[PDB]
């Protein structure tokens, strides 16, 4: 079906000469077929059809075609991943951005009066060239938010490198935030600072050994200046000979030797570092949310125009003579695709040919395989008349 | 025009190993002869590298550029001195576990001199 | 199997014939002027 | 069940290979390793595990490239070899089958590189009880398949490269070490949950049935991704699919694993897990680490059974990489890429 | 380009180095054994902008060529895979960058 559709509406977009008749009600309009003769009553039928545009011959049709299928295979898959990257954002429900109106208008108001309108197309031009600019403003749509998510993972992983700085277990962190003028000395070259990272056991034999730990240390200095999870941090002065001799000694008693040097630039880096990786993060999120929205929006008006004009090249190509045909978008309720598709695929399976019409409902997709797309460049499923399977 | 594609690699295990992986050089099934030399760290002596940069150097036109380490062209920098075509190119990068020396490049020594 | 795949690949493009031979069998397909590339 | 079992030879085992666990490196002192970037905060608790021995004898700042591989094979020699000779019985000779079984794989690619024509002149040893030149080089000079099961019929117990090598003189999973080293890793598999199932009666196992289950089924997803982007044959048995769990199917696995791409088994197997719905190498070979890394702490709670030593034996291998990993990169001035984004220890 | 060659150099012989050390066997034999064709090559072509001829460099991949058959046997395999991906990575910039001593 759909990696995004979880409580929103089904549609069908199915393409037919002016001309044709079902074959359960001969000498009946297909809109009066559809209405009255749907499934249950309640098919909602909806105008779908767009402005003819220039065709050359049909071998430029063919392969507009398979580059119709191919890119609305890729805007099906772009409108996807930025759907998923928007619901992975935590900002959509799965009853929320599937089933509300998109664009201002709904999605059956707004399918209904889609009549091949843009802002940056028209309709004297190549359609090559249209599908072939919204696959790549799509594309390009959905890796700005890739980008956007790239970047706020990056800055989510710099906040994470310096929440390890912040606090923790003393092995890598270092005291920048409850540094005084009063227990860390470094204006001389006699005195220095050394953390000593000890167990809540060894607080005893760490305040008993300390004095025994090095020569040449400062006495009063068992302290709880900062506080883990896991030891305790304590200081102690003495000179830069005895780091060596009182490193050994905490090394032989089972403890924790934390390197540590008086200096302002390495806390008010490490503190910036952390600072900066949060307002990155911070503006990095709200930027690819806006970034997420307004390029699923335009993947999904690129997804809905790449699609009509796929629809109208499978049905021209499909069909041949004559140019003109009646395409319009069949809404059915959640559930009810089967019964509208097997209904509207046996009753207008008859047009194209007795040997080339099956039994078929639904629509059932693959991690291996894209089944039910209609394509015309790989193997796929294939019925008498264009039918498409949309799932919101 | 082009008549190499082939790159020799003359380095340790690690280095020749990852180069290996890479693909950058290969085992040419005309005569069964590697592209390439490793070098064991005190496995291999002097003489095979000589034999291995003069067989790569002028018994080979497939090569384009010759890869050699700063530490195991010390032992042949009479060999890498004396050697400065550019078919094959010469190119002294560091070896693994090593820093860059600037008197460890032929090309070095001689755009030093009257440059 | 060759004109469903001619179908599923080229749509109602093409013609499906076939004739009886000595074995052997005779397909003939009928298309543009300007698709015998494709 | 408790309280019906008096086996003394897994008593013995249990302790002497409890005295080993009992001073290793654990998941505190992995986790302030993998955070420290010091030499002394590094080679200080490094130093107070088995592999820090060595360390101790001679003192260094900076770990080595030959060092980390004399300290690795003296660690898993004195590990191995020390465990594997103290012990007899049915436990010294269930427990050399889990050694044969890793040493036969690095055998199959050296009797396949005999062949292959490639050099070798040393061959290290991961957790095999044997050296690599009383019956690695009998095996690997030896070519011929009566050759293989004439010596592989002198040793006692028998070795899994005789079913690989029956099933190869065929020619019927591969002619190369990758069908072989994934029809040996199912088979070794499958013999793990066929001893679990044989040793059930006597000894309680409820620790190694999950270790066994999650481990099999992360080596299956493993040996499945190994298989991607590598020239995987669909007909022959390349993904190791078999049933261990009941949510794996073998189409799942091998056909995801081959040209598919679905990663529906990895969150139909369980939620729990690092990877349920990643794509990527990297962030599947940290999760598939962190998930062979669990089931190894909480297994070596309980006491007087088999199923800590088999935990405990398979987390050598993770740890040796870790630790070589860990001493490789800070020694070498550098940050941790995969170390540091494992926390499972 | 020396100086970030010779670097470039050391942080993928040190991690080819790590991923070799903590695979646990001779990645290096196979690899050799393995390795039979060449993957990575370069082009050699006259780019000459000055009173005399220069040599020019320009790398180009196989699309045939795919990853070697070295992975396959536990966790060394992803090891393997992604230090010899890594590997032709940095290989790449190492020869595009040291293409112009010619």
């Amino acid at each position: 079906m759909a990696t995004a559709l979880y409580t929103a509406n089904d549609f069908i977009l199915i393409s037919l000469p002016q001309n044709a008749q079902p074959v359960t009600a001969p000498g009946s309009k297909t809109d009066s077929w559809f209405n009255e003769t749907l499934i249950g009553g309640r098919a909602f039928v909806s105008d779908f059809k767009i402005p003819e545009f220039k065709i050359g011959s049909l071998d430029t049709l063919i392969v507009e075609s398979e580059e119709l299928s191919k890119v609305d295979n890729q805007i099906g898959a772009s409108i996807g991943k930025i759907i998923e990257i928007l619901q992975g954002l935590n900002e959509t429900s799965t009853n929320a951005y599937r089933t509300l109106p998109i664009n201002n208008m709904p999605v059956p108001e707004y399918l209904e009066n889609f009549q091949w309108q843009t802002r940056k197309f028209k309709l004297d031009k190549s359609i090559k060239d249209l599908i072939t600019l919204i696959s790549n403003e799509s594309s390009q749509l959905d890796a700005d938010v890739r980008a956007t998510y790239a970047n706020y993972n990056s800055a989510k992983t710099n906040l994470a490198a310096a929440e390890r700085k912040k606090t923790g277990d003393l092995s890598v962190r270092s005291l920048h935030d409850i540094v005084k003028p009063e227990d860390f000395v470094l204006n001389s070259e006699h005195l220095t600072t050394v953390l000593v990272a000890v167990p809540k056991s060894l607080k005893s034999d760490f305040e008993k050994s300390y004095e025994t730990l090095s020569k040449n240390v400062v006495p009063a200095s068992a302290s709880v200046i900062a506080e883990d999870a896991e030891y305790v941090l304590f200081n102690v002065h003495l000179f830069k000979k005895n780091v060596q001799e009182f490193t050994t000694a905490a090394r032989e008693k089972k403890f924790i030797p934390r390197e540590f040097n008086y200096s302002e630039e390495l806390i008010d880096q490490l503190k910036k570092e952390h600072d900066s990786a949060a307002s990155l993060e911070q503006s990095l999120r709200v930027q690819l949310v806006r970034l997420a929205k307004t390029a699923y929006v335009d993947v999904f008006i690129n997804w809905f125009h790449i699609k009509a004009l796929r629809v109208y090249v499978e049905s021209v190509l499909r069909y041949g003579l004559p140019p003109h045909f009646n395409i319009k978008i069949i809404a059915v309720p959640p559930k009810n695709l089967s019964k509208c598709k097997s209904e509207l695929i046996d009753a207008f399976g008859f047009l194209g040919g007795n040997a080339f019409m099956k039994d078929k409902k639904g629509k059932i997709n693959k991690q291996d395989t894209s089944l039910h797309q209609y394509a015309s460049l790989v193997d796929t499923e294939y019925e008498p008349f264009v039918m498409y399977i949309i799932n919101l | 025009a082009e008549k190499r594609t082939l790159i020799a690699v003359i380095a340790d295990e690690d280095t020749t190993t990852g180069l290996l992986l890479a693909g950058i050089g290969q085992i040419t099934p005309e005569t069964q002869e590697k592209n390439f030399f490793v070098y064991q760290e005190g496995k291999t002596t002097k003489e095979e590298i000589t034999d291995k940069f003069n067989h790569f150097t002028e018994e080979r036109d497939d090569i384009a550029i010759l890869l050699i380490n700063q530490h195991i062209a010390e032992n042949i920098r009479a060999r890498v001195d004396s050697f400065t075509n550019a078919f094959p190119a010469i190119l002294e990068i560091p070896s693994k576990d090593h820093p860059y020396d600037p008197e460890k490049d032929s090309v070095l020594k001689r755009v030093r001199k009257l440059f | 199997l060759e004109q469903i795949l001619w179908r599923v690949l080229r749509g109602n493009l093409f013609f499906k014939t076939v004739e009886i031979e000595q074995k052997n069998a005779f397909i003939v397909f009928s298309h543009g002027d300007l698709i015998i590339k494709r | 069940m408790e309280g019906v079992y008096f086996n003394i030879d897994n008593g013995f085992i249990e302790g002497v290979v409890r005295g080993y666990r009992n001073g290793l490196l654990s998941n505190n002192q992995y986790i302030n390793l993998t955070q420290c970037d010091t030499l002394e905060d590094l080679k200080l608790q490094l130093s107070s595990t088995d592999y820090g021995n060595f360390l101790s004898s001679v003192s260094s700042e900076s770990l080595t490239t030959s060092l980390i591989q004399e300290y690795a094979s003296s660690k898993l020699y004195h590990e191995f070899n020390y465990i594997r000779d103290q012990s007899s019985g049915s436990t010294r000779k269930f427990m050399d089958y889990i050694t044969y079984g890793y040493m036969i794989d690095n055998v199959a690619l050296m009797i396949t590189g005999t062949i292959h024509d490639r050099d070798k002149g040393e061959i290290l040893q991961r957790c095999h009880p044997l050296g690599w030149f009383d019956t690695l080089p009998t095996l690997s000079v030896a070519t011929d398949l009566e050759s293989l099961y004439e010596t592989v019929l002198v040793d006692t117990p028998l070795a899994p490269y005789f079913k690989n090598c029956f099933d190869t003189a065929e020619e019927l999973d591969d002619m190369n070490i990758e069908i072989i080293r994934n029809k040996l890793y199912k088979a070794y598999l499958e013999d793990f949950y066929n001893f679990v199932t044989e040793e059930i009666p006597e000894p309680a196992k409820e620790c190694m049935q999950t270790l066994l289950g999650f481990e099999a089924d992360r080596r299956s997803i493993n040996i499945a991704l190994n298989s991607l982007q590598s020239s995987d044959i669909d007909p022959d048995l390349k993904s190791d699919l078999l049933p261990n769990i009941g949510k794996l199917y073998p189409l799942a696995t091998f056909h995801l694993a081959q040209a598919q791409d679905f990663e529906g088994v990895r969150a139909a197997l369980a939620n729990v897990y690092e990877y349920r719905g990643f794509l990527e190498t990297g962030n599947l070979e940290d999760h598939f680490y962190q998930l062979e890394m669990e089931l190894c702490r909480d297994a070596f709670t309980q006491q007087f059974a088999i199923s800590t030593v088999w935990a405990w034996m398979k987390s050598k291998e993770q740890e040796v990489r870790n630790i070589t990993w860990i001493a490789e990169c800070i020694a070498q001035n550098q940050r941790e890429r995969i170390n540091n984004y494992i926390s499972v220890y | 380009a020396k100086q970030k060659m010779g670097r470039v150099m050391q942080t993928a012989a040190f991690s080819l180095a790590e991923v070799s050390y903590a695979t646990g066997e001779n990645i290096g034999y196979q690899v050799q054994e393995s390795v039979s064709t060449a993957r990575f090559k370069v082009r050699a072509r006259q780019e000459n902008v000055s009173g005399v001829y220069l040599s020019q460099f320009e790398s180009y991949i196989d699309p045939e060529i795919n990853d070697f058959r070295l992975t396959g046997l536990g966790r060394g395999g992803q090891q393997v895979q992604r230090a010899k991906e890594i590997y032709s990575r940095a290989v790449e910039t190492l020869v595009e960058l040291a293409s112009l001593q010619t």
